[PDB]
């Protein structure tokens, strides 16, 4: 199975772009898998069509497959959850339901052809970044917008990985851009992606087709198949599906990126 | 001054400048105030401080792994109760035994449960409750559960913030049980003042200052240590707060003086000629009894000293080490001293640069120094037995000085006898001294044992190392 | 309930004696700064004045997590360690054993050791958490670290043969039972007097990680244990194919070894002759030492306590009940198992309980807390004599307040001074017997 | 008055959190912004952009730690302190926040600053006990969640809500309303309007979604300070005067699974023919 | 006299009648590696089984066929019949069995080798198979292999009590007061100072030894190591040795009284610990405990300091 992780800052489309990616890719034939790494337990509401469905952390012997559950295109939705927030370690939460996952041979005893780790925006502690390990995932996308915090998240978690990459671990597959509409966006985020030595796998721009599947409870694939946006996440998900070329990241210092942000302000003036 | 207005206290290393490593003369660690094997916590210290409080029940909030020290220190309660003439019990330590789940989702919930468990079952005047390392990584915020039930109950309720990973050194888990104390037990402004009493600040061992200061006319109020709660509670009505070693005895003390009013003693610890005498007219000039010390200071003078000429002759030229503790070690630097035993290497757990009572008249080390001469192979580790057999070899003693497990077995393969000193009271005063030669001379006798165990054992550390 | 006073176990990286049980192994631990020495201190030195041995007390490193080691991880800490340990000490095996806060704040452990193993250097790492349970657990997964990334794979045409008669022996664990080292010695010899090759795996009878790397080699494995050891034990059949023989009971005295042996030898296909004249010599020594024990307790004017109440863990819980059933005929009181046992195996446990003898049926109980284990010895009417108190120092004060005796079995045994005393087979039998009886004629003394 | 704010990921805390911060300062108030974020960009619009050294990193680097060598001065006066923590994927940001936290109650900063305003700019993911620590009896009583049209955004609100209810009923603090960010259309008011409605409680403001803020930001400014007379910095002005006399703090009343799930289906078809 | 004096009757008299003359023809060659044990009183000393047992297995394992004759571990009247083909006699004992020795030596013509010193501990018994095998010729690679084994076992159990014996919190007693047999006084004086390291207090023989071994004795006690000096006293009556115990001086640590039941009182009136090594114990049972050898120190030592250690228990 092709494993894959997706990062970036926090609400910006992780989650969406995974289950529009797990979607094109269940439109394909594929088998995808879709595992939801934030216990606020949101990250395959588009592929459930909303409803609530128990989570790993609410079985804790145990038996793992109980805790899955298929949405749309037969997509396994598999939910880690945790606590309310606030209270508790949701990072030893993640780290107790992936350890019972692999104990279970999940990945193995089912046949996936995808398996797409949907993170948190706040990797805080090394229970977060238990997908970037060694012979978990090997392709690791961040999505990122044309916002500076978004770039600056995203740098930042290029350090993170750097450590899992120099370390036998994941190595960072590329760039996701989202919500990517004007040509100044796209130049801003071009510009960071050549600065740090890696790819943007494609662009994804800002419609109401999402908010309008969103609030549906479901995914633009499943909404609109015959729109503009699931047009271009079925390319996404292509693009995911045939990706191959992971480099170690090359994230920018404080300076380098408050440089970087002082040569772009300039260019909306 | 100390901050009594937070349920937290700082750590030793934060309120001193704790110093848990270190080689050289003690001059020089005098002058300037990659590999482990695992040591104390604070979250031990605790238990052997607040579990030995009598009519007290302290909670654990840890995983049950947290709570496998009460065996020892149950061991060392019994044996302290029947030592101090007091019926001989278990003390009750109970555990909230958190798992997974409650590293998940919190273990708040098992917390207060087991708090309302142990006001049912034993209905005691003051609970402590006892943090660890897993319930401080993921915030159980133990406080209001400890103001409720506190308000519920009626009795106080005490939260102890006692982690391991929060302190380098255990002795912190003093420092979170005596401002748990202050804080809650201690009465305020009290329509009472025992005049006769005085607050010791010591362990477990045999009671040798109610006999001594019974001479000066003075009750003696034991704390902390088989305790009652209303002994903790009068302990702003007596007229002076002491203890025999400084380490246990500075933040107690130095609060209750700031708080309380309790008169505290900027006296040298009592170990050794000039250390008890300074100890006593201080000890007796705080309390106004300035007129029967030196009525004892005589009588003991011409009591133990003809007794001193002959055993300093049965101990001529012998090398000796004290490895272990801060400042109930540096009391022993000064009593071997007193009977002329060599004492040219020592190994204290930490140092205390400063104490809490800020006295630059309470340091124990610059008294070691000054009066009774240097140490020139002085070493600070904390309890790391692959450094003891470096200093071991480095100088060589006969007999070496322990109190604190983990260095005396490391000495015996090598052929090292060792004095265990638990009962804390053997070598304080006159007494004191006279007892600490018959040990050295009994220690020496056991030499047998030490050279027959270092001829047929092998040494884990390698050769490569060895040398 | 939750709460557990008077702790009946300890943590699971208290299973770093586990390790350093086999000889010329030194585990390592990635923990708080005060895990390892509450450890040793609780489980050895106030459990019966063990000491710490070759690579243990003392002598295991320690990260001592800080608050830098937390914040910020301590994987470094914990390379920087193994890295200075390989040149310090002296070890065939180091074992890393990982406290709750690299669980909890997910050290990548693998990452570390990995490396180390990847040179050859003979290292292993377990991930044992504060809350993932007591040492039982934390045995159990040291057991399965050592074996995976130790032993290895195996291959016959490479590693050597298999052979049908050496056993590998998972019993009970080391330096919790009290007289481990006694009773590990008296199990290895009786197996070796049936006629088998002994994996005995720890102590000193332990030949050291040459004993554990022929591991796969062996026959079988042995179970002598409950509950504890089946996890290793189905490991290893699922890994190398060995079939395993579980003897969940512990055979204190001739009745029960005899019947420990047989079964054994008829697992193996050992002789019968080196059997039955391995066992005839044992019983001949045993027996004669009865006859005189006899006239005392057959004969003894002031009557001998007739009721008693085990409390300790599975193995000696259930060695000690089924002794003192069909040996010396007491009346069973209260029992009950206080080594928090999983879920799945307690009603088989339970059940070993309910055909303790033909003619007596008891049951047990599984309380890890002492305050309902001393409320139901206070809610059991023990009779008009007084009973037999066969717990650990927390009994003590109760076995004065119910005019009984105690007898400390267990952890924490901190009344006893332990050298080389067994109370399993023949010989530990036999000293059973006289602290037993030294214990209640010493009341009127 | 001691202020928590919280809300969905990348959502805007920082950038509101900062400009009211900055319209505080301004009107002549003494405003501390703690940063409870490991990546230490909080604070960022109030510096200029450049790195400031946390108080976690100070920890590492020291064995005694001066709560003050780590309160840096920001624009307009702001007593910007950031908690910071590590790189992504290792140690324990929780506990981090526990012990920065714990270290400035024990200085006792929060009263020899002479401050008006301690505002905690939190996390998106309150994952420990360690984030929720500024809503813990004593430490502040003005809790706001900052949320937007987006339906992940109010579902991140009412989860925010269930988990500020456990503290609420322990003597925490209270919801004071909901902060509503990056609204435009008149279906963006409305739907979040509704929302808060159904959760009884209050909407403090509504910013909308602006490249003034996102010109300011590059530059590492605030939009109270690179268009201190635009139509945004008005509105934050404007929240900022309605966080200041705010008092009407309630305990959350979030919606079950299953209630949220129905309001944004119903929702749902109003926005096709909207 | 006492049991003593009728022991030596009675061997003298199987001897004597039972086992008659020999003729090395008619009943069997002479055996050089065959030694007949005369070493403690059955059934006066308490723990004379497991010691008996101990003995037996240390001579076998050097590479000797014993003649144990008393205990479990006889054969009886064969062992007894075979007492002129043993190639010398073992008198294991300070005084006890000499008389029987001599009268072996003139009947038959057997060398005797006296080891008055009772072996306890690994320096002890080591010392005692060397001797033995010295005087039997025995192979000395046997002897060498097998006390590299028992002392490979011995020190590892006392390199686990040592952590207990040099760390124990509240300190351990320094003197030791012995009072029994000559025997059991010897060896244990002996084993606690060598092994221990502890202090002679008071050693008081409780037997009646007669007047011409009593110098040796006192001799034996003269040198109990290469750098203490002790002595020891013969008093039968209890009241006198009460009063002697009283008369002493220990010192600040109350001592450790190897007594009988007699001492018990005395024990707690000292605030000591007491055990019962001689006669009568009246307060333990014992089946198979040993208080000799290699195995049986470590025994003694469990006693000892469970003992010790049980005050506040
Ligand atoms: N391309 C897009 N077009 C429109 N809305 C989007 C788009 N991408 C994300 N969103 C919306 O923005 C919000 C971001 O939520 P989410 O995808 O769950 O973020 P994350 O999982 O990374 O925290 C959701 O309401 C989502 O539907
Ligand atoms: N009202 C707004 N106008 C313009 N940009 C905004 C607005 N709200 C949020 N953003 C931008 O969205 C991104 C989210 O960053 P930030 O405010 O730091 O999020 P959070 O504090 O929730 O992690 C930033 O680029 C921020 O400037
Ligand atoms: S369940 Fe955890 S791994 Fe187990 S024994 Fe406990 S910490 Fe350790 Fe504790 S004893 Fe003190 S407070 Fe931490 S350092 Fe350690
Ligand atoms: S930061 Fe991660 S490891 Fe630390 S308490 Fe929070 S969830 Fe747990
Ligand atoms: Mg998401
Ligand atoms: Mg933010």
């Amino acid at each position: 199975p092709k494993q894959i992780a997706i990062y970036g800052k926090g609400g910006i489309g992780k989650s969406t772009t995974t289950s529009n990616i797990s979607a094109a890719l269940a439109e394909a034939g594929y088998k995808v898998m879709q595992f939801g790494c934030d216990p606020k337990s949101d990250s395959t509401n588009t592929l459930r069509g909303g409803d609530y469905i128990p989570s790993v952390l609410d079985l804790l012997r145990v038996d793992a497959h109980e805790a899955i559950f298929q949405g749309f295109g037969g997509i396994y939705c598999v939910e880690a959850g945790g606590p309310a927030p606030g209270v508790g370690c949701a990072g030893r939460g993640i780290i107790t339901a992936v350890e019972l996952l692999k104990q279970q041979n999940v990945f193995e005893e089912l046949d996936l052809d995808y398996v797409i780790f949907d993170v948190l925006g706040d990797v805080v502690c090394g229970g977060f970044a238990v997908p970037i390990r060694e012979g978990i995932a090997e392709h690791v996308f961040t999505v990122s917008s044309s916002d500076f915090m978004a770039i600056y998240a995203a740098n930042n978690l290029f350090k993170g990985i750097q450590k899992y990459s120099n370390a036998g671990g994941a190595l960072l597959g590329g760039v996701i851009a989202n919500s990517i509409n004007t040509d100044f966006h796209r130049d801003i985020i071009d510009d960071f992606v050549a600065r740090t030595q890696t790819q943007v796998v494609q662009y994804v721009p800002r419609s109401l087709t999402v908010t309008q599947a969103e609030l549906q409870g479901r995914t633009t694939i499943e909404a609109a198949p015959e729109s503009a946006q699931a047009e271009i996440y079925r390319t996404l998900a292509r693009s995911i599906a045939d990706h191959t070329d992971s480099k170690v990241p090359t994230p920018l210092n404080a300076q380098e990126l408050r440089d970087w942000s002082a040569s772009w302000a300039n260019q909306l003036i | 001054p100390i901050n009594l207005k937070t349920s937290v206290v700082e750590s030793r290393e934060q309120r001193l400048g704790t110093i848990i490593a270190w080689d050289g003369k003690a001059s020089d660690l005098s002058k300037e105030s990659p590999f482990s094997q695992g040591s104390v916590c604070s979250e031990q210290m605790v238990e052997c401080q607040a579990g030995n409080v009598r009519g007290a029940v302290l909670v654990q909030h840890s995983p049950i792994g947290c709570g496998a020290g009460q065996v020892i220190y149950n061991s060392i309660f019994r044996n302290g109760l029947a030592i101090r003439g007091l019926p001989v019990e278990n003390l009750h330590l109970i555990s909230t035994n958190l798992r997974e789940r409650d590293m998940v989702y919190g273990g708040l919930d098992k917390l207060e449960r087991t708090i309302r468990d142990a006001w049912e079952r034993h209905h005691p005047q003051a609970i402590f409750i006892a943090t660890s390392c897993p319930t401080a990584i993921i915030g159980d915020d133990i406080e209001s559960v400890a103001s409720q039930l506190e308000a519920e109950f009626g009795i106080p309720v005490i939260p102890l913030h006692c982690e391991g990973f929060k302190s380098k050194h255990w002795s912190t888990g003093f420092d979170a049980t005596q401002h748990g104390i202050l804080r809650q037990i201690v009465r305020k402004n009290p329509e009472r003042k025992q005049e006769d009493l005085v607050n010791v600040i010591n362990l477990w061992g045999s009671d040798v200052f109610g006999p001594m200061l019974g001479e000066l006319g003075l009750r003696v109020n034991y704390v902390v240590d088989l305790a009652t709660v209303e002994d903790l509670a009068q302990m702003s009505e007596a007229a002076a707060t002491v203890g025999f070693c400084y380490t246990l005895s500075t933040y107690m003390a130095a609060a209750l003086e700031q708080e309380f009013g309790v008169p505290e003693v900027k006296a040298p610890m009592p170990y050794g000629f000039a250390g008890t005498d300074a100890w006593l007219r201080e000890i007796a000039r705080v309390t106004h009894r300035e007129e029967q010390a030196e009525a004892y200071i005589a009588r003991e003078h011409a009591r133990v000293k003809p007794q001193l000429e002959a055993l300093r002759e049965k101990l001529k030229g012998i090398k000796g080490f004290v490895s272990t503790g801060s400042a109930y070690a540096h009391g022993m630097i000064q009593v071997l001293r007193e009977l002329g035993v060599t004492v040219d290497g020592s190994l204290v757990f930490h140092h205390d640069p400063v104490y809490d009572s800020q006295d630059p008249r309470q340091d124990s080390l610059a008294h070691l120094v000054d009066n009774y001469g240097d140490v020139g192979h002085f070493s600070v580790g904390n309890r790391q037995q692959f450094q003891f057999y470096g200093l071991l070899q480095r100088v060589k003693p006969d007999f070496i000085i322990i109190r604190h497990n983990g260095l005396a077995p490391l000495a015996s393969r090598l052929g090292i006898p060792a004095i265990p000193l638990g009962d804390e009271h053997i070598a304080v005063g006159y007494q004191g001294i006279l007892n600490l030669g018959e040990s050295i001379l009994d220690v020496l006798a056991h030499r047998k044992f030490h050279e027959d165990i270092a001829a047929h054992v092998r040494l884990p550390y390698r050769q490569d190392w060895l040398a | 309930t939750n709460s557990i006073e008077q702790v009946r176990y300890i943590c699971s990286i208290g299973a770093m004696h586990s390790a350093s049980a086999i000889p010329r192994v030194i585990p390592i631990t990635h923990c708080g700064p005060g895990c390892a020495d509450k450890q040793f201190m609780n489980v050895a030195f106030y459990n019966g004045f063990q000491g710490g041995g070759y690579g243990g007390g003392a002598v295991v490193p320690s990260t001592n997590a800080t608050e830098r080691e937390v914040v910020f991880g301590g994987a470094e800490r914990l390379d920087e360690l193994i890295g200075a340990s390989l040149q310090v000490l002296d070890a065939d095996l180091f074992v890393v054993l990982t406290g709750c806060i690299p669980d909890l704040v997910g050290d990548d452990i693998g990452s570390v050791v990995g490396p180390y193993q990847k040179r050859g250097v003979p290292i292993v790492y377990a991930e044992t958490g504060g809350f993932r349970g007591n040492n039982f657990t934390g045995h159990e997964l040291v057991t399965k670290a050592i074996i995976d990334q130790f032993v290895g794979d195996y291959d016959a045409e490479r590693d050597g043969a298999r052979e049908p008669h050496t056993v590998n022996v998972w019993s009970l664990l080391p330096y919790h039972n009290t007289f481990w080292r006694g009773d590990l010695t008296e199990i290895k010899r009786l197996l070796e007097g049936i006629g088998l090759k002994v994996n005995i795996l720890f102590g000193p009878q332990s030949a050291g990680v040459a004993e554990w790397k022929a591991i796969p080699r062996a026959g079988f494995n042995l179970v002598l244990s409950p509950w504890l050891g089946l996890d290793t034990a189905r490991h290893l059949d699922r890994k190398y194919g060995q079939p395993t023989l579980h003897r969940p009971i512990i055979p204190i005295g001739a009745k029960e070894t005899g019947a420990f042996l047989r079964e054994v030898a008829a697992f193996a296909g050992l002789d019968s002759a080196v059997v039955e004249a391995f066992i005839t010599a044992e019983e001949a020594v045993y027996y004669r030492y009865l006859e005189d024990f006899t006239d005392f307790y057959a004969e003894y004017w002031w009557g001998l306590p007739a009721k008693f109440a085990v409390i300790g863990d599975s193995a000696y819980n259930l060695a000690l009940t089924k002794f003192l059933v069909n040996q010396l005929g007491l009346i069973p009181g209260l029992q009950i198992i206080t080594d928090n046992p999983p879920e799945e195996v307690r009603e088989d446990i339970r059940a070993h309980y309910h055909a303790i003898a033909d003619d007596v049926a008891t049951d047990v109980s599984f309380e890890e807390d002492s305050y309902t284990i001393h409320q139901k010895i206070r809610a059991t009417d023990f009779g008009h004599k007084a009973p037999i108190l066969f717990g650990t120092t927390w009994e003590r004060d109760l076995a004065k307040e119910l005019k009984g005796a105690i007898v400390e079995v267990g952890f924490p045994a901190s009344y006893e001074v332990v050298l080389s005393r067994s109370y399993l087979g023949y010989r530990g039998a036999l000293t059973l017997l006289e602290k037993i009886y030294t214990t209640t004629v010493s009341a009127s003394a």
